[PDB]
């Protein structure tokens, strides 16, 4: 039922996930729960589904 | 008056029986008294029946008092027959299957037991059939439903004696002849005490019914309406797995003839007080146990 | 307090006055006390009932600590009654009586009882201030207060308050209790659950008198159901409602009143703390059947 | 573990039993899956070549 | 292997017993926790929850 | 805008999203009623 939200660390990018029933994959990155980052706070895409948006490192 | 009557104590047959009429006087677009037959040492054994018009519709049974020691239910029958008049026309649930299917209600199942009860033994199950060293039949071993099986007593002093055949006692062929006749009977509800259980088929065997998963739902679901109002604990399942084998059941027997919605209910308690549960709990076990099988009945509608 | 309604919920003001009237009809068993007034300035007052002595062995009984639990106060209004019907007559309670002082609290929390009648009837907590009002009373004991199962947010219902006792109606009975010195039952009266609870409410660890008061529990909880069989559980607070420090029968079993229960009465959560008038009457009786026996176990 | 439901006139009594069995005392004596009433008032092992717990209820 | 919470809200105190999860930060203070029988009773029915699954009941402060 | 519950006390009732329900009884914020004579609405704002 409830909203989960993880923040994601990957060496170019960071990515807030809110999943329900769900979480992100191994592939996603360093995915830990975590408040959901200011600028993440709407296309939930997929065990359940999560939405997500990132931003870039350079 | 009907509501002048003390629902709050134990009656006698006479004072049930002339609450059936104050009930049917004052209310004779609702309810009336038939005589289904008459019991072995000739009393009249009457169900009321509580409907709103139409022919023979869809109809629910209830007996209570087959076992005659087991007064929280004919306490309960009374209360419950009161309540349906009280109800009807307030509660949208009760007035919507009343505006659509007949109760039958029988308060007093085995007259001669009850009668027994207020004279001579107040522990008292069976009928006083003599077909009398031991007198009497357990009327819930008398169905023809597995008949004979394991969890009746084919012995005329055992508490569970099926008697000579089924049918035999004349009170469980009353209801035989009239549920049959009637036969659009769509549930069919039998109160005992005691144990606190709600219980459906088979009684006889361990094999399961067909409906097993519904019939279990709606168990869940009215001892959950039961337990919501004072926090009385239910348990729910087959006969035979959470009482004990019973054979010549009355609900094997509704259940065999496709009565689909055929339950049991053990009311209050479970042993402290037994069948001498106090008067002062007649109410609050009539009320609770109100909740259980509207709950039912809703379904059956 | 013959032609008193009990079968009906009263005002403060109602409630008020039955004591006066119970102390004027039966002016050499009870007597009013005053141990406070509330933050809002309302007297806070206790019912003595005693056949004399000096400082006798006392039963201490608090209801309504918790404003919306109107079962508790009208409960506590009934058994006033029934302890001037009884004395004299039942030769148990009598017993207790001659050896015994008991000390009645009908409304612990006037403040927020005023406030479930005029503004909220679901208030909890006292109207001490802070938009957010109130403390939570029963975290507001000394005993295992400030830790889990009490609120540092002064919004939330279990708002433990700056300091223990810092609540009047809190200290007032505080203050009574330790000045008397002589307690040996302090009983609790809240709603809902059908629960009567022992400590502790703030830790798992077992009071040494958990066998014992395990024992009374269930005595008074078999005595309770005879009547219209009204199921109760029993147990520590902790392990059967939940944690919660800060409460009144931790702080008087650390104070050495051995026989401290909670009751929580009718119903399980059908109508709440909304339960109808028409079970007032049948939830004081036997609930008076529970705490006289604490009561005869207790002499 | 090795259960009973033992039919008598006036009751029925389930034996739950290790290393025993119920007497022929015990009346009509079925194997049959504990009942939830007979697991709620069967609580006390007894002496019985092995020991049982048992718990009974009149017919209702 | 079944691990039950109390979960301390400012109106209610929420059970939880749960199978591969625990209460996400929005169920408040959540300690874990013995369960009780209001608990035991009213927790019955299974939601998948994060990427598991638990059965939750709630009860007001009394 | 998230769910507020309250509790309405013939019967007793409300889960709202952006409102609150109107003098429906006499009503207070609540938790919501476990169960969601004298009946029980389960009623939702907007
Ligand atoms: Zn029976
Ligand atoms: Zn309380």
């Amino acid at each position: 039922t409830p909203d989960e939200s993880f923040l994601c660390y990957q060496p170019d990018q960071v990515c807030a996930f809110i999943c329900r029933g769900a979480a992100p994959l191994p592939s996603e990155g360093e995915c830990n729960p975590h408040p959901t980052a200011p600028w993440a706070r709407v296309e939930w895409v997929p065990t359940g589904q999560c939405r997500t948006t990132c931003i870039p490192y350079v | 008056s009907t509501n002048t009557f003390n629902y709050a104590t134990y009656h006698t047959l006479d004072e049930i029986y002339d609450f059936m009429d104050l009930l049917v006087a004052e209310h004779p677009q609702l309810v009336s008294k038939l005589q289904i037959g008459r019991s072995y040492e000739g009393r009249p054994i009457y169900v009321l029946k509580f409907s709103t018009g139409g022919s023979n519709r869809p109809a629910i049974w209830i007996d209570l008092g087959i076992h005659s020691r087991e007064w929280i239910t004919q306490a309960t029958g009374v209360w419950f027959a009161k309540k349906f008049t009280e109800d009807y026309g307030q509660d949208p649930s009760f007035t919507a299957i009343l505006d659509s299917m007949d109760i039958f209600l029988e308060i007093v199942t085995n007259p001669d037991g009850f009668a027994f009860t207020h004279s001579q033994n107040r522990l008292w199950r069976k009928t006083r059939s003599v077909t009398s060293l031991c007198v009497g039949v357990d009327a819930n071993r008398n169905w023809d439903a597995g008949f004979g099986k394991a969890g009746a007593s084919s012995s005329p002093c055992s508490e569970t004696y099926h008697g000579k055949y089924a049918n035999s006692e004349v009170e469980v062929k009353s209801i035989v002849d009239f549920v049959k006749d009637h036969g659009n009977f769509k549930a069919f509800l039998s109160i005992h005490s005691y144990s606190q259980l709600l219980l459906y088929p088979y009684g006889y065997t361990t094999q399961s019914i067909p409906d097993k998963t519904e019939l279990n739902q709606v168990a869940k679901s009215a001892v959950a309406a039961l337990k919501s109002l004072y926090g009385t604990s239910y348990k729910y399942g087959s006969i035979i797995t959470t009482i004990y084998q019973a054979s010549g059941g009355s609900i094997d027997w509704s259940y065999n003839q496709g009565i689909k919605y055929s339950f049991t209910f053990e009311l209050r308690d479970t042993g402290r007080y037994g069948f001498l549960l106090p008067a002062s709990q007649i109410i609050p076990t009539a009320q609770e146990t109100w909740l259980g099988v509207l709950t039912i009945m809703e379904h059956t509608v």
